């Protein structure tokens, strides 16, 4: 499923 | 603004506000965490709005299914 702000990021 | 798509009202108990929202997710900076509705046209709620658990939405968000939102997954598909 589409998600957002579901992985650590840099 | 709503125009970016997270500080909206999401559903008729959403409870995400940008004046008192605080994050809640490990993943969360700034914004609320979201997931996509596939019912209709689609939408998106925000996850603590659906009452999902962490391990529940990082499984989401991992895998390849479509997700109905708690209003919309009983409603039956044509
Ligand atoms: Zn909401
Ligand atoms: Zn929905």
């Amino acid at each position: 499923a589409r998600t957002k702000q579901t992985a650590a990021k840099a | 603004s709503p125009e970016f798509g997270y500080w909206i009202t999401c559903c008729p108990t959403c409870d995400v506000d940008i004046n008192t929202w605080v994050p809640f997710y490990s993943t969360e900076l700034n914004k609320p965490a979201m997931i996509y509705c596939s019912h209709g046209d689609g939408h998106w709620v925000h996850a603590q709005c659906m009452d999902l658990e962490e391990r529940t939405l990082i499984h989401l968000s991992e895998g390849s299914n479509k997700y109905y939102c708690n209003e919309h997954v009983q409603i039956a598909r044509a």
